[PDB]
């Protein structure tokens, strides 16, 4: 992160796309480099669903000027999760602070 | 020369007032060196050199 | 490159003079006039000019010498 | 293209004392291109006078 | 408020510290501006331009 | 008297952490503080001799840049972490192989891995990897190597089967050193000084072994300008 | 190994004068020139022992601003000419007294001190002053001393002027640190030492000695 900053990286981060966000809150039932399983509130569930949903975080993909695009996980397992939050940083992401 | 080269050359030359080791008497280039060095005299000391 | 260029006067014929020299120590069988001293033969060449031995009228005379032998 | 040593050594010879010619754009006079002696250094970047 | 951050830290007001001289131990004769700069590697490599 | 000096001798050692200590240097005589000072913190910070993590094993895993199921650090990552290792390997042995093996969930820390009697892991603590099931397992050799300076993996000279990857590898176990000079009370007079050398390192090397290794060091190179002569 | 060091091979010593030397060092490892460099500078400047004039008497003056009648030289730059006189003294001597007594025209110089045999001038031809008038003469009363490094007048402070204590011979040292390589390691250290002595020692002979001193202060940790 930028020790000095001003306040705007996290818009940056979570607007570009590169981080893993939250469509549903809920708690994280599985994480690994490569995965985030959460399950969904009961509040927020739509009636008839499997009620999980699933993350799979991009790992070592090129981009369009050769460099790295890689996403790792920030979250832990059974940790509660909301709507909008970030589970997995992106390249030059630290905690969804652009970085 | 310009800008370290101009700043050094120009910080060296410079003139204080109570400068330690000033009013002192030196044989030449060499022994305001050794003074220097020694820490008898500052950069900045008014001196009278042969 | 001073002493050179005070000896011959000019640089464009300093280095004329030089690289004939230089070419007649290297494609020829020309040996040196001064101490090598791990030199390239342009340097040697600049040397030996600034010593003196080497001008323009020395190369001549030379070239016409070996035509006479 | 093995890179062995006497390929260095080789190389500091020829290298002793041949010029190289270094030039910067836009070349708005003649001191844009200059003469200099090389040292053979480590890296990937061309070491300037300043 | 800078200020006031850096007497929450015990740190110089000036945010100027003394620094010695790694090669020689001797301090610099003037505080030196010490502090932390975010830096950026730009995609200009020497690498690819060499 | 003027033509003689006082030899300056090892005092004390005071631990202040596993990885803190001071020590100090007294008597010594006025500008010599100083000079030694430098000298040791300049020996201290580039030439001190250690072990690091240089090879690394680990099952189901082909390069660096890839990814083990139950494990949320990347291969990268676990690498990184082991680079922090502290491990102190008994004399005469320049290479030395541990294992870790780990199953279930929770974090894999130094504490886990296997030694042979002759390796001492300084940091029990230390992270190295998480895994975040219960089914997931890990199982990895590493190797440590004695040396010194900062020796990059691209730097060793060149089979090596696939899976073996490579780890920086940075010897010295000194971090940070400082030094002060302070009066001394020695008899009666006031000219005396006093050395205290605050060192930060990993934990590997003891205090008083480092000064003595860096005073060796000096000695050594100095006996050239003892003997001056044409070479 | 980890205890091998690189020691240098090309040692070259160039004797400019008999009082000015140039020494030079390859191979070092990293980092070494300057460590060494630093360390014999402040030893040579700082704490090599030497024997030097301290205090002076001369007849009818009692402050460095008197004026005295005679001399073309002032008072101060009497003492600095003091300053600048290599001596010997006998081991063992830590404190000799030396006198100067000359009447004429002409430059006094040091040649014309009166010693007890135990005391050596390196340079006789250096200039003390300068008597002006026939009539004018000079008595000079110096004490020489035997301590160490360069001690001003000014932190050592009945008619007795300080003059400088030069103890230590070597008048300028200078060191530079250049690129040096062995096979493909381009990152040695050649260490270049410039010495200028007053004549007391060779610049060789006093490197020997500041490396000694430094060598033998580390003798209870090798």
């Amino acid at each position: 992160k930028p020790l000095v900053g001003t306040g705007i990286e996290r818009n940056v981060a979570v607007d570009s796309g590169v981080t893993a966000v939250a469509k549903r809150g809920g708690v994280i039932q599985s994480v690994d480099a490569s995965r985030i399983v959460v399950k969904v509130n009961e509040e927020e569930l739509i009636p008839g669903e499997a009620g999980i949903d699933i993350y799979n975080l991009t790992k070592y993909t090129r981009s369009n000027q050769n460099t790295c695009i890689n996403q790792r996980p920030c979250v832990m397992p059974g940790e509660p999760v909301a709507r909008g939050d970030v589970l997995a940083d992106g390249p030059s992401t630290d905690l969804g602070e652009l970085a | 020369p310009s800008q370290d080269v101009v700043l050094g050359l120009y910080y060296m030359t410079r003139e204080k007032i109570n400068a330690k080791g000033e009013g002192m008497y030196l044989t030449g280039p060499a022994e305001a060196e050794k003074a220097y060095r020694t820490k008898t005299a500052e950069l900045h000391a008014r001196v009278k050199v042969r | 490159v001073q002493d050179a260029v005070e000896k011959i006067g000019n640089r464009f014929d300093l280095v004329l003079v030089a690289a004939r020299r230089a070419r007649q120590m290297q494609s020829g069988g020309k040996d040196a006039l001064v101490p090598e001293e791990n030199d390239k033969p342009t340097v040697i060449a600049l040397r030996e000019i600034e010593e003196g031995l080497i001008t323009k009228d020395v190369l001549d005379a030379r070239e016409r010498q070996e035509q006479q032998e | 293209e093995r890179e062995e040593a006497v390929v260095w050594d080789i190389l500091d010879e020829v290298i002793r004392e041949h010029p190289v010619l270094l030039n910067r754009a836009p070349t708005l006079h003649r001191l844009g291109i200059q003469a200099f002696e090389p040292v053979l250094i480590e890296g990937k970047a061309i070491q300037l006078h300043p | 408020s800078i200020k006031a951050m850096l007497e929450l830290a015990d740190l110089p007001a000036s945010g100027q510290l003394t620094l010695f001289d790694g090669r020689t131990g001797d301090a610099f004769e003037r505080p030196v501006t010490v502090g932390y700069m975010y830096m950026l590697k730009l995609n200009h490599l020497v690498d690819d331009k060499m | 008297s003027v033509t003689e000096f006082l030899k300056p001798r090892l005092v004390d050692i005071e631990q202040i952490s596993t990885t803190h200590a001071k020590v100090t240097l007294e008597p010594l005589e006025r500008g010599f503080g100083h000079t030694l000072g430098n000298a040791l913190r300049r020996i201290l910070l580039s030439s001190m001799p250690g072990c690091a993590v240089t090879e690394v094993e680990i099952e189901g895993v082909l390069h660096e840049y890839s990814t083990k199921e139950g494990v949320q650090e990347d291969i990268l990552e676990i690498l990184l972490n082991l680079k922090g290792l502290a491990v102190r390997v008994a004399e005469g042995k320049d290479e030395v192989f541990i294992t870790l093996n780990k199953s279930g969930s929770g974090p894999v820390v130094a504490g886990d891995i296997t030694h042979d009697g002759d390796v001492e892991i300084v940091n029990p603590e230390h992270v190295i990897c998480h895994l975040t099931s219960d089914n997931a397992a890990i199982a990895m050799r590493i190797k440590v190597e004695r040396g010194r300076g900062y020796v990059p993996a691209s730097a060793r000279i060149h089979e090596r089967p696939i899976g073996r990857l490579l780890v920086d590898a940075t010897f010295s176990p000194v971090d940070k050193i400082a030094y002060s000079v302070e009066a001394a009370r020695v008899e009666q007079r006031t000219d005396l000084d006093k050395l205290v050398i605050d060192m930060e390192t990993n934990g590997t090397l003891e205090p008083e072994e480092a000064i003595r290794r860096a005073a060796t060091i000096l000695a050594e190179q100095l006996d050239a300008f003892v003997d001056l002569r044409d070479v």
